[PDB]
């Protein structure tokens, strides 16, 4: 019961709809771990649904800072509001797989009909998505992830340190 | 390649026989067959080691063999050792 | 009662000898003691450590030299 | 020794590093920003054949780089290659991350991770003179705090001294380390268990790796450079440790 | 004379054994003394002095 | 290919229990979670996805005789069903204890770890189960008591007469029907809406355990010490629907697959057997040199796996069908596999195929016991 | 190669004729001293050891305390545990012992279940343990290793062999 | 000011200054910013004590860089004149280095103070 997952990226947020569930007990087995590595089987387990790209470098930077501190940004708020179905706020909440335990509560207190998950299974799904990366986007236009990462890392670190031209 | 070939061959042979340049060094026992590639080069100090390790301008010789010549204690030790090894050969 | 009396005696004896540190006042650390600890407490070692001597044999000699 | 003698470069066994022979040998890596030495190390220059260009080398100082000491002692399978993306846990400054950069080359990247701010600042400077490094000044116990910035490294090298070293390594390897990945750990026994001794600390830490699903491959006690240190090379196996 | 005095014989024996140990396995002595002169004794490419975890 | 791909054993759960396993209870809600308990007195709450354990309480001074896993319905509050799970141990030293477990299933918060409540008893308790969707448990010691979570005194007394009661089980559907097994080798159905025992059958030997089935709601199956498992209809208790046969010592536990068509039994002989509800002979036998006296068996809520607690102290877990790897299968492969199964169901009874697909290797103790038992039955039959 | 050809060539021969890896020595070891085994010790238990202990009625933990006058942390590897298990029902008592809360278990990523091989590797690798047994073949191999103390069971209580500080 | 971040309280200052005087007596202590930096370069330092009211603070503030680069514990204490007394010299000292020597009598003290410094870091 892992209906959706959220994946943050240097160029914006992505949201995937889980199609099948890998069996929960067998997860430590050679066979399911290999299907996470392989690309053919990961597509059977996951299809992308949404992708909101960041506006510019500054907006990406502050968004990464808020992800670090564990808050929800305006952009994340919007994309979740758009993708996630509205179930009853009392029974049958919708399951979303995130990467950060500390991100959980903020998402909840913004969306009381969603339930975050960071399990062994959800961490495996995040890992597979991160491994395959751009092949999963079916061609949706994304910046070069590696250059994005270099720029973002440098900006993040300079921000924390207070690097100065003086 | 086959220019500067004589000088580079001398340097390579010297390095292969480096165990005998000094009575005080005693390197580990390795064969050192000549590599397929290499590129002899210069060592550059930092500005902060000008007395400790910076070498000179007039002691800068274009080859390890000729700087070995320029050093003097090496020269007298070599000529001595060669003298007695020759007298034992004879 | 026997354990308590005799054990406390043994621990304070070792602590005052200097073998055992203050913070390890427990019979378990007593079990963890060793020969190097006792030798480190000997006098010649202490001279050499405090610096009145230059070697352990210099120290030995001094001590017996009065 | 002195910065005049003439040396003979040569390839090492490990792709990416070189041996400089002479009256006495050295370990070297090709520079990437030729013309500057990041921490004052004597640095070789050769010529490469329009006028020929000058290619510049740098020297590993084994008493300063734990990886250098490991290389010089002799590690069978080092996992840092001339094209691979390496995560680096604990880069105080360029003293060894710059050399890992020089050995991964222009293709592979290197994610330097540090916690404090002063060496972080100089790490930023070096990392901006060098393209491969991306510097991250986040704590190394919170990969979720810097997960936007790293993707699927090939091997992690670890030089954190913290006692909870193996937990740190497990977190970061699970979260970013590709499968069948390389892990190199630098263990400092005094700074893990100050009371019990070094062989005990090593055996304990090796078992902790064997727990967190890294099959350790080899183990080296790097003596004549550092006192009571070790580096363990192991393989993240992630699926059937057996 | 190393039989006339006992502890002298043990002293000299210990010094000799210290040297032989320095031969058997690399021993830690201080660290770098001057500036990094270079590995005075030679780098061997194909030795691999490390303990391997067999299966 | 089936014979060369049958690889049942899939792995065990951590380092195990010190002193043999005697209580297992799967969480009927989730799928990772089970709770095991040992004659040491130490109960553990396993995460089977990672083969790890959440906690490990030293619960009781004596044996742990029963485990239930649940969520209570307190009236003081509503304990978080999402951050914590709850577990209920039923001990031999006259206590019942309710524990909390901190479960990582959701990531949706950020104290109160263990032993929420203790229910003192007057007797030694001997089995436990908990009526679902009502938070009401029932414990069989010397007289079965219907307890509520919020009252420390057993709410209701159910007992035919003055006999102790070995074991209990509620049923899955029409959930007010309880069945119980008593040591004057009796099987007694209880109903909770009228709040009374309902009927009684007495067999020739004691029945160790009973499981309703979760798809028919009036059939149950009892593991019985005369080497057998008897499958009964509830409304007509005069006769057994079927008898499941192929064990060679006391049967010790049974469980229904949630699909409702297969049964898994574990005996005091050291083996596991899997049956289909319609046949009456074993489909499959699981056995190891390191597993002994299977005392507890639980079939998994995805129907895919089997957990077996054995008194060598280990909680192994096996595949329900020894083939079906857990990976996801490309549609071509899936069609080929279903085609395989259909074809062999068609030709099941041809002599060559039957010889090959029935050849399964069994321990020498079971082989010899089986031929002896056959000899004795022939003897009985011809003197008759 | 005929016989006379071979003989002739042997005659003529007589007339005419008249990456590697060498593991580093452990930094713990003085020449054979092994100065890295200070109390509290760490003892790798073995199957033979458990069974002989049951035979001679010596407790594990208190027995090693007696033998060494220190604390002894005993450790059981996965191949030692699985060997006891396969031994089976007749050794139910040895297993209920070895599976004690104080016997901490250290795992392994190694093939099959041959505790001899598995043990000898541990002590080749680390040299902070002391091996416990009564098995002759393993005893011989461990003696061949330098500086590894060997605690056998014998007589009425455990004996220890290569510890300089047996007392 | 967080620039002198780890600043010892009264008790830790007591034990620090006591081991500083002990090391000055057994002559395992290097006194002064420059000599401290020299020991730091040579990697012979067990740990570093600094003053917290230097005029100004940066002149020794350079040290924490090398300290936490090479993993050598460092700690600030309130008064440089107190540090000078503790060292046993006629003039106020601002930064001193407790060196490392296996053949020392004060071994266990230095290790206790270094333990607590690391905990505080
Ligand atoms: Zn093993």
């Amino acid at each position: 019961p892992i209906e959706y997952l959220l994946f943050e990226e240097p160029t914006g947020y992505a949201v995937f709809k889980v199609k099948l569930q890998q069996d929960d007990i067998g997860s430590r087995l050679k066979e399911v771990q290999e299907q996470i590595n392989d690309f053919g089987a990961f597509t059977k387990l996951i299809e992308l649904v949404s992708f909101a790209p960041f506006k510019g470098a500054a907006e990406a930077l502050e968004n990464a800072n808020d992800i670090s501190e564990g808050l929800v940004s305006e952009s994340l708020k919007a994309i979740l509001d758009l993708n996630l179905p509205k179930a009853s706020s009392k029974k049958k909440n919708i399951t979303l797989a995130i990467s950060d335990k500390n991100l959980g509560p903020s998402i909840k207190e913004e969306f009381p009909y969603v339930d975050c998950i960071s399990n062994e299974l959800a961490q495996d799904l995040i890992r597979g998505v991160r491994l395959h990366g751009e092949k999963l986007f079916k061609g949706l236009q994304s910046g070069d992830l590696e250059r994005a990462q270099l720029g973002l890392g440098h900006a993040y670190s300079r921000a924390k340190v207070k690097f100065s031209v003086q | 390649d086959d220019n500067m070939r004589r000088e580079v061959q001398r340097d390579l042979l010297l390095i292969k026989h480096r165990a005998a340049l000094d009575p005080k060094r005693h390197y580990k026992k390795q064969r050192w067959e000549v590599p397929e590639r290499f590129a002899i080069g210069t060592i550059i100090e930092d500005k902060s080691e000008f007395y400790s390790s910076r070498m000179n301008r007039k002691e800068r010789k274009s080859t390890i063999l000729e700087t070995l010549m320029g050093d003097e204690a090496s020269n007298k030790y070599f000529k001595r050792k060669y003298n007695e090894i020759q007298e034992k050969s004879t | 009662p026997k354990r308590l009396f005799e054990g406390n005696a043994l621990i304070r004896r070792l602590v005052r000898v200097g073998v055992l540190s203050e913070d390890k006042k427990k019979l378990d650390y007593v079990l963890a003691l060793k020969v190097e600890d006792f030798l480190e407490r000997r006098l010649q070692t202490q001279v050499y450590k405090l610096g009145l001597a230059k070697s352990v044999h210099h120290a030995r000699v001094l001590i017996t030299q009065r | 020794a002195r910065g005049g003698a003439k040396v003979v470069i040569e390839p090492h066994r490990h792709a990416g590093v070189y041996i400089a022979r002479g009256k006495e040998d050295l370990l070297v890596t090709k520079n990437m920003a030729p013309g500057e030495s990041v921490y004052g190390e004597k640095r070789i220059s050769v010529e490469e054949p329009v006028p020929p260009t000058k290619v510049e080398y740098r020297v590993w100082n084994p008493f300063r780089s734990k990886l250098a000491a490991g290389i010089m002692g002799g590690l069978d399978e080092l996992f840092i290659a001339p094209g691979k993306k390496v995560l680096y846990l604990g880069a105080a400054s360029g003293t060894s991350v710059s050399h890992v950069s020089d050995v991964v080359g222009p293709e592979g990247v290197v994610y330097a991770v540090e916690f404090s701010h002063r060496p972080g600042r100089e790490l930023i400077s070096m990392a901006k003179k060098r393209p491969n490094i991306i510097p991250i000044i986040e704590d190394a116990r919170h990969p979720q705090k810097y997960r936007m910035l790293i993707g699927m490294v090939d091997c992690v090298f670890a030089d954190v001294a913290q006692p909870d070293q193996a937990r740190i390594i497990a977190l970061n390897s699970h979260m970013f380390l590709k499968d069948q990945g390389g892990v190199v750990i630098s263990i400092k026994a005094n700074c893990i268990d100050s009371t019990v001794d070094a062989e005990t600390v090593f055996a304990r830490e090796v078992q902790k790796l064997r727990e967190e699903r890294i099959k350790p491959l080899e183990q080296l006690t790097l003596e004549p450079y550092e006192r009571d240190h070790c580096i363990v090379v192991g393989r993240y196996m992630r699926s059937g440790l057996k | 004379k190393d039989n006339r005095n006992s502890r002298v014989k043990k002293r000299k024996k210990y010094q000799k054994a210290q040297k032989k140990l320095k031969s058997v396995r690399a021993v830690y002595s201080g660290g770098q003394s001057g500036v990094y002169e270079g590995e005075k004794t030679g780098i061997k490419k194909g030795l691999t002095r490390s303990v391997k975890f067999k299966n | 290919l089936e014979r060369m791909f049958a690889k049942p054993f899939v792995g065990q759960l951590g380092y195990g229990h010190r002193d043999g396993v005697y209580a297992i209870a799967k969480n009927y809600g989730s799928l990772n979670k089970l709770a095991t308990g040992s004659a040491d007195g130490v109960i553990k709450y396993w995460n089977m996805s990672t083969r790890e354990e959440f906690v490990s309480f030293k619960a009781h001074y004596g044996l742990v005789t029963g485990l239930c896993v649940t969520q209570p319905r307190f009236h003081d509050k509503k304990p978080d069903l999402k951050s914590q799970n709850f577990m209920l141990s039923c001990s031999d030293d006259k206590t019942v204890k309710l524990w909390s477990i901190n479960v990582d299933d959701y990531s949706n918060k950020n104290n109160e770890e263990g032993l929420i409540r203790t229910f003192d008893g007057e007797s030694a308790f001997q089995g436990i189960d908990s009526h679902r969707e009502n938070s009401t448990f029932a414990t069989g010691g010397a007289k079965i008591h219907l307890w509520d979570v919020n009252r420390l005194k057993p709410v209701s007394d159910l007992s035919w007469g003055a006999d102790n009661i070995t074991s209990l089980k509620f049923n899955q559907n029409e959930t007010d029907i309880l069945a119980s097994t008593g040591s004057d080798n009796s099987i007694v159905l209880y109903d909770l809406r009228t709040n009374s025992p309902t009927q009684k059958i007495v067999q020739t030997m004691r029945t160790n355990a009973i499981c309703w089935n979760p798809m028919e709601a009036f059939n149950f199956v009892t593991a019985n010490e005369d080497h057998n498992a008897y499958y009964y209809d509830m409304r007509n208790l005069s006769r057994s629907l079927n008898v499941f046969k192929d064990h060679v010592s006391a049967v010790m536990d049974v469980d229904f697959s949630p699909t409702g068509d297969e049964i898994v039994t574990g005996s005091y002989d050291k083996s596991i057997r899997i049956y289909k509800t319609n046949h009456g002979h074993s489909r499959e036998i699981y056995h190891t040199k390191r597993m002994q006296h299977v005392f507890q068996v639980k079939y998994s809520m995805d129907s895919k796996y089997i957990i077996s607690g054995s008194d060598d102290g280990n909680v192994r877990l096996w595949r329900s069908k020894a083939w079906e790897r857990s990976n996801v299968k490309t549609t071509r492969e899936k069609n080929k596999l279903e085609y395989d199964e259909k074809l062999k169901e068609r030709f099941r009874h041809m002599p060559e195929i039957k010889r090959i697909s029935r050849h399964r290797h069994v321990p020498q103790v079971i082989k010899k016991a089986q031929e002896i038992k056959n000899i004795e039955l022939s003897s009985i039959k011809r003197r008759e | 190669a005929k016989k006379t050809r071979k003989f002739g060539l042997v005659k003529r021969t007589l007339n005419t004729k008249k990456t590697r890896n060498i593991p580093q020595v452990s930094s713990a070891l003085f020449f054979q001293y092994n100065q890295a085994i200070k109390p509290p010790y760490q003892v790798l238990i073995d199957t033979n050891f458990i069974n002989f202990s049951i035979q001679k009625k010596v407790d594990i933990v208190r027995g090693m305390m007696d033998c060494l006058l220190a604390k002894c942390n005993p450790l059981i590897t996965d191949c030692v545990m699985a060997e006891l298990e396969k031994l089976g029902p007749k050794y139910r008592i040895a297993l209920k012992l070895a599976r004690d809360p104080r016997i901490k278990r250290l795992s392994c990523s190694h093939k099959g279940t041959y505790a001899d091989d598995c043990l000898v590797h541990r002590v080749l690798q680390h040299k902070c343990y002391i091996v416990a047994t009564n098995d002759a073949g393993l005893k011989q191999r461990i003696r061949k290793i330098p500086g590894i103390p060997l605690m056998s069971v014998g007589g009425h209580a455990y004996v220890i062999e290569k510890l300089p500080d047996v007392f | 000011n967080p620039k002198a971040f780890p600043l010892a309280d009264a008790a830790l200052t007591q034990q620090i200054l006591d081991v500083v005087q002990q090391a000055a007596n057994l002559r395992q202590l290097k006194k002064g910013a420059n000599e401290a930096t020299k020991t730091l370069n040579r990697g012979i330092s067990e740990f570093i004590i600094m003053a917290a009211d230097c005029e100004p603070i940066e002149i020794l503030l350079h040290l924490p860089l090398l300290c936490e680069d090479k993993n050598v514990p460092y700690v600030f204490v309130p008064s440089r004149v107190a540090l000078g007394r503790a060292c046993g010299v006629s003039r106020p000292v601002i930064a001193a280095s407790i060196t490392t020597n296996d053949a020392s009598a004060i071994k266990t003290q230095i290790y206790a103070v270094k333990d607590k410094i690391e905990t505080l870091l």
